[PDB]
């Protein structure tokens, strides 16, 4: 929320708030919550996308039969860029609707993030507490509870690392897509991608 | 004491524009004396917002378009009127404008609503009252710029026949020559 | 600076329905302010009746393509040519059944005043509760709000199904699956 | 609009004109969709 | 139907018509919706 | 000489489309007898865009007249002293209305 | 600002203000501030332009390519004056863009040279204090801070030197332009000009 309390300050920009254009000074502190929720969501989606894109460029795919006749290698033949278009529309819709359920359940939680909740703290158990619905209580984030061994300071440091790696992953995934769309724009990319 | 406009300092102030954002006194033709300020300002904000969306959309459609719509900016209106996708905008904007005319009727009758205030502020920009006046002035500035921007966009596009910049062919060369 | 804004359209004054005790009142959705003119109880009685009819219709319309009453003549998977093809003296008996129910339920109470002349008589409380869910008063508000919302959604859904069938000429599921 | 304009629209001639225009529209559209119906 | 995103690209690039000679004022005035006899008739709602 | 002037078309609702008689020029409508066609030919109108634009101008003038009627009763109404200036009224209607009207039409 | 208070008088005209016309005595106070700022701007522009024209006439040009297909030698082959037409329009566009930025930023500073600001004192770090804009704190004047090792009286002497050099510079640049346009008007300008 308030641009201050948030933890994202790091050594790369000096130990200060990095707001060159003063976007944070023209908001009423209600929108800074939305910006840290969206920043963390962007960073997390971006690092997932980055590792997935690197996997696709390397050519690693599942053993086969994404669908009935289609194979994983065949549907990822033309690199990772066209892989999404190649994937079956039905499975595409199932990915989209499970993401819809996740991102609707995350929004429906009572404290929210904009209205006085933690911006970034996705609820661990999105589908519980819903009358008339049942799910097998598998918590969305950290299902195996890796974070129990971590103390407060350690998880603060790891949240800092999360923000840094998410920002770097945003830069990386945009580099990948831009390098594909404009050859030679990202010189560290080979013909694989 | 006599009040002079800050934009036309050779004229006396209208005195009807008091207590409004962007009040440099630009009203030489005295529309505020005849029509009410609430109606005039609601019209101003409507034009500002529609012009901002229009000037962004014109430039955007000059570059990218959806797969179904393979028309250029100029023929997009006719093509989409034929297709029926402008009726779908006139029905869902006309619903919005039915609610809007109810609102402007209420505020002209003195409900309490401001000229162009719909309360639409989901993300909370300017929820602090200190920043709201500055953001209102910035809204008006950007919208009044966007009106001329869209006018230039359409007129120069038709006049030149060029896609994004709306510049004659000779203007892309030797325009800084002695 | 509206003194009493509408909870749904906050740039409009509060309608009379907002300051009332029927269920679902807070939304306050009434841009046209029809609650000031129309009697509010009479309109909840109509809202509930329409919603009940529509939430019987929408599952019926959506599942009559998939399933047939065993041996029924004149069946067609799409409702419009189904009603065109079905024998008129079946639709007549359905309408007679509905009319008998309506007349006997609303005996001597068919006008805005005669209905709700009795102060006890509530909007849409026709007394149809064989299983007596209404005796449990803890969940009565939940069930009332759920009935209202489901009825409204069913009105919109049935309208959409019927008009999509008009557009496409094909039943609901076929028309939907030919999009993707 | 206001109680005053609603009362004016509720005046007798305005209501008669509106209602008879609605009736004429209903009759005209019924004629369009079921034209030339001499008997039931 | 081409659902943009799943069975079709989200946004297709627009046709770049290239910078070239200007049109004539008569050329785009005898096709306008308000200053052309046939343009006026092509501006009536079809419906 | 050959074409019959016509500027009204009836919709087909109850068989009244028979009233859209053959007026020549591949057009079906009700023949008019107001002389407006000859009036416009004298005025020099040769296309329909001109008719459309003068119609829009007439609509603007009608709106202006409604506004003026509202303004001169509800906002700024003259006085009886203003009304009783018959000499000035005659001067303006002779030289200003009729005289300049004839001059402008002659031009 | 006011004529007697300005460091304009020099030993060229008998240590007295040189206004043969009645301008300075006919104009009000702020017109003199405008004129002094304009004098400094003209002097400095011509002081750079005369050196640039001399270098162009001499033919000393950077080793490299101005664009991927154009050489500094190619654009300088047509003499110092035609080099402006020879250089790419998309490059002189950037030059005029940065000049536009500098002029607007200098004009936007508050005290204002006509409203209680020092005329001819272009504000250092013109791109600071601007909402929605960041630029590194590189001073427009003396980026290496040469003025730090100077005293106030020495700085006044150098201001006088600046003015007397700039006036001669505008004389020189108009001499170059007239020598190119009218041949033989200005001697000492060989065929290279
Ligand atoms: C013909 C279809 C149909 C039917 C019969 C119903 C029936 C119901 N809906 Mg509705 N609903 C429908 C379509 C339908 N809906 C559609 C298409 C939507 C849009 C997504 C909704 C969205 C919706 C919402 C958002 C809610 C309802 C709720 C309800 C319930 C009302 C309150 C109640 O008594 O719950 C008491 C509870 C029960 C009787 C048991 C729980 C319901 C079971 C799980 C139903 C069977 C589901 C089936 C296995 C498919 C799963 C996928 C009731 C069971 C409300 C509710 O309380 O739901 C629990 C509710 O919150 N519905
Ligand atoms: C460290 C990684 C890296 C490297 C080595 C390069 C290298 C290159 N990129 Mg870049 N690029 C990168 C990351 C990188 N890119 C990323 C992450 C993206 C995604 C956003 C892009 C997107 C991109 C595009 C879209 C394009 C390039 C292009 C280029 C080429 C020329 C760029 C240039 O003139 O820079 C000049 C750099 C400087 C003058 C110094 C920068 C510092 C100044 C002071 C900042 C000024 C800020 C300004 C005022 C605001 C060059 C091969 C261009 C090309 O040739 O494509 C074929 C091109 O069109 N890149
Ligand atoms: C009071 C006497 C009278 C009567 C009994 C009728 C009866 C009728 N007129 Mg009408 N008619 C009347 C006066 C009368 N007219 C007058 C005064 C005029 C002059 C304006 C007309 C002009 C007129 C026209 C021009 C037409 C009729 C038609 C009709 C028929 C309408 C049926 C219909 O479309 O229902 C449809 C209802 C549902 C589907 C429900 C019906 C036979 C129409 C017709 O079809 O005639 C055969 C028709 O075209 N009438
Ligand atoms: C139900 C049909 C449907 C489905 C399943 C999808 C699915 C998708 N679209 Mg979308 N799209 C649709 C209809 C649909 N679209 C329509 C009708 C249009 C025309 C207006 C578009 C225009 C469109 C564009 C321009 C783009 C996509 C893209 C996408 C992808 C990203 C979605 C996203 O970020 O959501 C975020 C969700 C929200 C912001 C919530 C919106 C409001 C909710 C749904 C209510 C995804 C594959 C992107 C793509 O190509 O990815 C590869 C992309 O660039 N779509
Ligand atoms: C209000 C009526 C009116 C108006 C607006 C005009 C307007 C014009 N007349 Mg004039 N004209 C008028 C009445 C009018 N005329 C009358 C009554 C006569 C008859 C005596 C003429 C005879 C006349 C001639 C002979 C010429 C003009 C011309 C002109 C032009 C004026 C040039 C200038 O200002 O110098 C302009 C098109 C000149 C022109 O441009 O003609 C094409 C020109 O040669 N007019
Ligand atoms: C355009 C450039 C320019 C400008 C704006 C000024 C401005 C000024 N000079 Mg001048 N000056 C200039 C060029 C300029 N100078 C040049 C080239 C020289 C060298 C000969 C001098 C030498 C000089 C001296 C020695 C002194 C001044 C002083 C002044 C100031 C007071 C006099 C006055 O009112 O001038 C107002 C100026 C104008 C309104 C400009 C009018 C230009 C006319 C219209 C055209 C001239 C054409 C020209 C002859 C063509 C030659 C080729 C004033 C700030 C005095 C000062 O600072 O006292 C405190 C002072 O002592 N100047
Ligand atoms: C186009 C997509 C855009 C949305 C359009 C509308 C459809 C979705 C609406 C569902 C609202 C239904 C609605 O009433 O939800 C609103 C409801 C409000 O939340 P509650 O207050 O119940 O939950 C918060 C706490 O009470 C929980 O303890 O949310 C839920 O119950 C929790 C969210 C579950 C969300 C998971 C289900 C997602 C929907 C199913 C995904 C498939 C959609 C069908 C396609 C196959
Ligand atoms: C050199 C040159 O010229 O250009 C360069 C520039 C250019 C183009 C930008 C390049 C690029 C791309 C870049 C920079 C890509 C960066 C990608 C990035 C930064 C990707 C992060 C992923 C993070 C993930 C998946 C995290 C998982 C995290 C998981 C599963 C966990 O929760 C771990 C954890 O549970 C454990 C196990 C237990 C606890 O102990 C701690 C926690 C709870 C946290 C290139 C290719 O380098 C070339
Ligand atoms: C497989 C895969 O990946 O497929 C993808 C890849 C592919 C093909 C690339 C795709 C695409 C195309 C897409 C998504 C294109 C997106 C285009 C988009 C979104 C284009 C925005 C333009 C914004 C403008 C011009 C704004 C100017 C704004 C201006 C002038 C300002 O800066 C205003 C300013 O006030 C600020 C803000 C700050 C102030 O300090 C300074 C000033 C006053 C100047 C798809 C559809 O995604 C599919
Ligand atoms: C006889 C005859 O007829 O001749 C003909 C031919 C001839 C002569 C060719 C002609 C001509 C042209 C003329 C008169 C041209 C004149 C050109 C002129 C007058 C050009 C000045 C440049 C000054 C610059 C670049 C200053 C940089 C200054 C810099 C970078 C600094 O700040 C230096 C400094 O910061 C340090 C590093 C340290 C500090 O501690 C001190 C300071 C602040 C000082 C004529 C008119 O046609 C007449
Ligand atoms: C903000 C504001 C106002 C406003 C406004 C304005 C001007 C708003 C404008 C909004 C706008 C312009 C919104 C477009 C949406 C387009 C969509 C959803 C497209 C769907 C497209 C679909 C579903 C499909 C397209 C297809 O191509 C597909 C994909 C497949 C092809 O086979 C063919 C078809 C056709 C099927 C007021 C009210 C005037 C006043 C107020 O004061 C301020």
């Amino acid at each position: 929320a308030f641009v201050d309390s948030i933890e994202g300050v790091g050594e790369e920009t000096g130990n200060k708030i990095w707001d060159p254009l003063g976007i944070s000074d023209a908001v009423s502190d209600e929108a800074v919550m939305w910006f840290r929720h969206s920043e963390l969501k962007h960073g997390r989606v971006a690092m997932l996308a980055t590792v997935g894109y690197m996997i696709g460029a390397a050519g690693i795919t599942f053993p086969g039969e994404i669908a009935k006749g289609v194979t994983f290698a065949s549907v990822g033949a033309s690199g990772p860029y066209a892989a999404w278009d190649a994937t079956p529309t039905a499975g595409k819709l199932q990915i989209l609707t499970i993401i819809l359920a996740l991102e609707w359940a995350a929004e429906t939680k009572k404290p929210h993030y904009m209205r006085g909740g933690v911006p970034g703290k996705i609820d661990q158990l999105p589908f519980e507490g819903i009358p008339g619905l049942w799910a097998p209580k598998i918590k969305f984030w950290d299902p195996l509870n890796f974070m129990g061994a971590l103390t407060e300071e350690q998880k603060a440091r790891k949240r800092k690392s999360e923000l840094k790696n998410g920002r770097l992953a945003m830069i990386g995934i945009i580099s990948f897509l831009t390098g594909h769309n404009i050859p030679g724009s990202v010189p560290a990319l080979d013909s694989h991608f | 004491p006599v009040e002079y406009s800050e934009s036309l300092p050779f004229l006396v102030k209208r005195k009807a524009l008091k207590g409004y954002v962007g009040d440099v006194g630009f009203d030489p033709l005295g529309f505020s004396e005849i029509l009410p300020m609430d109606w005039l300002r609601e019209a101003e904000l409507k034009h500002c917002r529609v012009a901002m969306l229009a000037t962004f959309g014109f430039g955007f459609t000059d570059f990218w378009h959806f797969p179904g719509f393979d028309y250029t900016t100029l023929e997009a209106h006719d093509a989409c009127v034929a297709s029926g996708a402008m009726s779908q905008l006139l029905l869902w904007i006309g619903l919005l404008e039915v609610f809007g005319t109810i609102g402007i009727d209420q505020t002209l009758r003195g409900s309490g609503r401001a000229a162009g205030d719909f309360g639409f502020d989901p993300l909370g920009f300017g929820s602090d009252p200190a920043k709201m006046a500055d953001l209102q002035m910035k809204e008006l500035a950007n919208g009044r710029l966007a009106m001329f921007a869209f006018s230039g966009f359409v007129t120069q596009s038709v006049l030149t026949g060029n896609q994004f910049p709306y510049l004659f062919d000779y203007q892309t060369t030797d325009v800084f020559a002695l | 600076a509206i003194a009493k804004p509408s909870n749904a359209v906050p740039f409009l004054t509060a309608p009379p329905c907002q300051s009332s005790k029927l269920a679902g009142a807070e939304t306050g959705f009434d841009p046209l302010y029809l609650s000031e003119f129309i009697d509010l109880k009479w309109a909840r009685e109509a809202e509930l009746k329409h919603g009940r009819i529509c939430m019987l219709a929408a599952p019926g319309y959506f599942f009559q393509e998939f399933f047939q009453l065993p041996g029924f003549p004149g069946y067609s998977p799409n409702g419009i040519e189904a009603v065109s093809s079905v024998s008129p003296e079946a639709l007549a008996q359905i309408v007679i059944f509905m009319s008998v129910i309506e007349y006997n339920s609303n005996l001597n109470k068919w006008t805005m005043d005669t209905m709700f002349a009795d102060p006890k008589r509530e909007p849409g409380n026709l007394g149809f509760d064989p299983l007596k869910f209404g005796e449990n008063k803890n969940t009565r508000a939940r069930l009332e709000m759920a009935e209202l919302k489901n009825g409204r959604l069913a009105m919109l859904a049935f309208s959409g199904m019927v008009h999509q069938t008009f557009v496409t000429g094909k039943p609901v599921w076929a028309s939907l699956q030919d999009i993707f | 609009m206001s109680n005053d304009l609603l009362k004016y629209l509720s005046t007798a001639p305005v209501l008669l004109t509106a209602w008879m225009s609605i009736t004429a529209g209903i009759i005209i559209e019924i004629q369009r969709f079921f034209p030339d119906s001499l008997s039931f | 139907m081409t659902i943009p995103g799943v069975n079709a690209p989200g946004l297709v690039p627009a046709t770049k018509k290239s910078v070239g000679p200007k049109p004539e004022w008569d050329s785009f005035r005898d096709t306008s919706h308000f200053w052309s006899s046939e343009g006026i008739m092509n501006s009536v709602p079809k419906v | 000489t050959a074409i019959k002037p016509s500027a009204q078309v009836v919709w087909p609702i109850v068989g009244q489309e028979i009233l859209n008689g053959d007026v020549g020029g591949g057009f079906s409508g009700v023949q008019i007898t107001s002389g407006v066609f000859q009036m416009w030919r004298a005025s020099g109108i040769t296309n329909e865009t001109e008719l459309y634009w003068t119609a829009m101008g007439g609509l603007v003038m009608s709106a202006l007249m409604v506004f003026a009627g509202w303004f001169h009763y509800h906002k700024a109404a003259p006085k009886l002293e203003w009304f009783q200036n018959v000499e000035s009224m005659m001067n303006h209607h002779l030289a200003g209305l009729l005289g300049l009207g004839c001059l402008s039409w002659s031009g």
